[PDB]
C-alpha cells in the first residue's frame, strides 16, 4: 500500500501543481493588466 | 505575431453585454480563487488623505 | 465570506478589527429581517446570499 | 333514554424521516453495530489550491 500511497501523493502533488501553475499565470496576467491600467478619470479627460 | 492561432477554434458559454455597439464579455474571478492563500489583485488597498 | 479567510488562515490585528467592526454593523443592521421591511427583491437577495 | 352517538378515535398523520426534506440535509447510512465502537473519526484528504 506504500508504493499505492506515493503514487497517489505525488500524482495529486502534480496535478495541483500544474493547476496553481495555470493560476499563477491567471495572476500574473492580471498583475500586468492592472499596473498598465490608468483608472477612468485619466482616460475620461483625455 | 496574429500568425498564431488559426482554424483552432471551440465553443463555451461566457455572459455578454451589449452598451452601444460594443458587446463586452462579463466575468468574475471568485471561481478561481476561492480556497487560496493569495488575495485577489482586484480586491485593492487605497489610500486618502 | 466578506472577508478572505478561512480556518487554516492565521489572522493579523487589523483583519480581525475590521472583522469586529462587520460585527458591530451587521449585528444591527439586519438582526430581524421580518419585522423591518416587506421588499421582495431585499429578502431574495437575503436567500441568496 | 339518552343517545350515545359514533365514537371517534383520532387515526394519527404518520410522519417519516426519509419522506420530510431533512433527508435531504444529510447521508443517512444504517450500521449495525454502533454500540461496539468506542469512538471513530473521519478522515479528510483535504488539497489546497
Amino acid at each position: 500500500i506504500l508504493n499505492v500511497e506515493a503514487m497517489h501523493t505525488v500524482l495529486r502533488a502534480l496535478k495541483n501543481t500544474a493547476d496553481a501553475m495555470e493560476r499563477g499565470l491567471i495572476h500574473s496576467f492580471l498583475q500586468t493588466l492592472l499596473r498598465k491600467a490608468p483608472p477612468y478619470f485619466v482616460v475620461q479627460t483625455l | 505575431l496574429s500568425q498564431a492561432g488559426a482554424h483552432s477554434l471551440t465553443p463555451l458559454s461566457m455572459d455578454v453585454i451589449r452598451l452601444g455597439e460594443k458587446t463586452v464579455i462579463m466575468e468574475n474571478l471568485r471561481r478561481v480563487y476561492k480556497n487560496t492563500d493569495t488575495k485577489d489583485p482586484l480586491e485593492r488597498n487605497v489610500d486618502l488623505t | 465570506v466578506e472577508n478572505a479567510t478561512l480556518a487554516r488562515q492565521a489572522l493579523n490585528r487589523i483583519q480581525r478589527s475590521n472583522i469586529l467592526q462587520s460585527f458591530k454593523a451587521k449585528m444591527l443592521a439586519t438582526l430581524f429581517l421580518l419585522n423591518r421591511t416587506r421588499d421582495r427583491d431585499y429578502v431574495l437577495k437575503f436567500l441568496t446570499r | 333514554f339518552e343517545a350515545i352517538f359514533g365514537t371517534f378515535c383520532n387515526r394519527l398523520e404518520w410522519v417519516y424521516f426519509l419522506t420530510s426534506g431533512l433527508a435531504a440535509a444529510a447521508h443517512a447510512i444504517k450500521f449495525h453495530d454502533l454500540n461496539k465502537l468506542t469512538t471513530g473519526k473521519m478522515l479528510f484528504h483535504v488539497q489546497v489550491p
